[PDB]
């Protein structure tokens, strides 16, 4: 009895981890995105004149 | 073992007690609660309560939810309020920020019955216009968070950690006890029933013969609850104005 | 001495819809004090020894 | 899953079919059920029906029982009834032997509701005096052996092949086809519902958005049932002076 809640409680705990682990890389992802963008809307000028 | 609170049986029960509703009310409510039900999606959706008002259209709120979970040692509940001033059309209550449940908090007295209305309040002179959806929706939290009884174990959790009804419940023991009852976010087994309340906050009336048991916050004068343990259905209502008995002490 | 004979015959058999009758046993019991069942005496045959018919 | 059938959500669901109960009767019998139930011993006591009369003063039959057990290929509910004219003070109907039965079931028309009349029948010239409260227990007792419906699968043998609640049910898949339901007498796992009944004697209303099924009997009109699915609630009601209806192959 007591392995099993404490497998359930594991359980519980792995599904909440996978969730968190899927919110940090849409936050990963998402900062990637906008950094990239800068680094584009930056070197217009560069590019405009130069390329 | 019901799974879900009958609106009939609490009206039924919950009548002696001065919790009741209009007719025309209890009509419109037979009919509105199952489309609002459907058309949100949700798995529960039962009458929570009426608010009187100061202009006679008092509000009408209900109260439902789709799962519950454990998390962090408490049962949450994900629960979705809506409010209708004629039982017929509901609308949504809105949650508030925390900076603004301060402010609501702080203002008293029975409600407008004017859901365009806002009041003012004053700080260091900024004075902030708060809405009286806003007043409404931190009243029921408050009387939420205070009570939201149910009988002792009959929820249960299940493999992926959710509370669901214990179909298997037989019943509390001593039903004219606060230990057969207990708050809905207390987990299963854990213990915690209404006895660890302050003590002088509830009573409890059981008709040994009939086996109906009536629990009354004193806290909150308004808030009822049935346990009917010969047919094991139970219910709770809250029929006022919304405001907290601070003076408990001084009428004990 | 005869516990452990005893219990090497039982966790031996196999269940007819299972193996090791002693595990067996001992999934009910872990069950029924999992949550003490209202008539535990009855509910073992028609709750956890079974399965009611329209259970789900 | 209920345990047993709820007067209030009877009265209340049936009342679309005119299945009501006077206001005075009602309370009556929310007081009288109670003691009557401890008094006789009975686990199960619950109101069977109304038979109206020539002079106003109608018949309320209430139906009780202790255990139900499986004989024979049939689950036998050794039940007892009471009957009553004012909802207050029940007292019993006794059984009627089977010679007597035949002359009851040739008496017709709607009863006096005096019950200490008694009606005449002449064979070969013999004449039979038949008390009234024994041409209304044979009756009953014709209405009960039609109908007595109970959703499928809700019961279940226990250990000592006792007919008992199956707590476990989850509910009728299909509850607008008569596969859902099934006589009270029929084994649990038998495969016998009313679909095995005359083709036709039998009606199914269903409203899918509400989640609530009207069984109907057409061979005995005034007997009605109800079966509601979202919150797992059944009972079943008979109003009518209890004539069995003969032409029904002409209204068909």
């Amino acid at each position: 009895l007591a392995a099993n809640r404490s497998t359930l409680a594991d359980k519980a705990a792995s599904t909440a981890a996978t969730v968190d682990a899927w919110a940090e890389r849409q936050a990963k992802m998402e900062a990637e995105l906008q950094g990239k963008e800068l680094e584009a809307v930056r070197r217009r000028p560069t590019f405009v004149l130069r390329e | 073992v019901q799974l879900e609170p009958n609106i009939t049986l609490v009206l039924k029960h919950l009548a002696s007690c001065g919790a009741v509703v209009s007719a025309e009310q209890q009509a419109a409510l037979d009919h509105s609660i199952p489309i609002k039900r459907i058309e949100a999606g949700l798995r529960s959706l039962t009458l929570w309560g009426r608010l009187t008002t100061l202009n006679g259209k008092d509000y009408l709120v209900a109260e439902g939810y789709n799962v519950a979970s454990s998390k962090e040692g408490a049962a949450v509940y994900e629960t979705k309020y809506f409010y209708s001033q004629d039982g017929a059309r509901w609308s949504d209550l809105q949650p508030v920020d925390s900076e603004t449940a301060t402010r609501c908090a702080r203002i008293k007295g029975m409600l407008s019955g004017d859901p365009a209305k806002n009041y003012e309040l004053e700080e260091k002179p900024l004075v902030f216009q708060i809405p009286e959806l806003a007043v409404l929706r931190c009243r029921v939290d408050a009387i939420a968070t205070a009570t939201s009884v149910i009988p002792t174990d009959s929820t249960i959790l299940n493999a992926a950690s959710q509370v669901v009804p214990n179909r298997l419940f037989a019943g509390a023991a001593y039903p004219e006890k606060l230990e057969s009852y207990q708050h809905r976010f207390s987990l299963p087994g854990s213990g915690v029933t209404l006895s660890q309340d302050l003590r002088g906050t509830w009573a409890v009336q059981y008709d040994a013969f009939k086996g109906v048991a009536q629990v009354r916050s004193l806290l909150f004068p308004g808030y009822f609850f049935y346990y009917a343990a010969n047919e094991l259905t139970w219910g709770s209502l809250y029929v006022g104005d919304g405001l907290r008995n601070n003076d408990l002490i001084f009428m004990l | 001495a005869d516990v452990g004979q005893a219990l090497a015959f039982l966790q031996q058999v196999k269940t007819t819809q299972g193996a090791s009758i002693y595990e067996g046993l001992k999934a009910a019991l872990a069950k029924v004090l999992e949550d003490r069942p209202v008539n535990a005496v009855e509910a073992l045959e028609t709750s956890v020894l079974s399965t009611p018919p329209a259970a789900n």
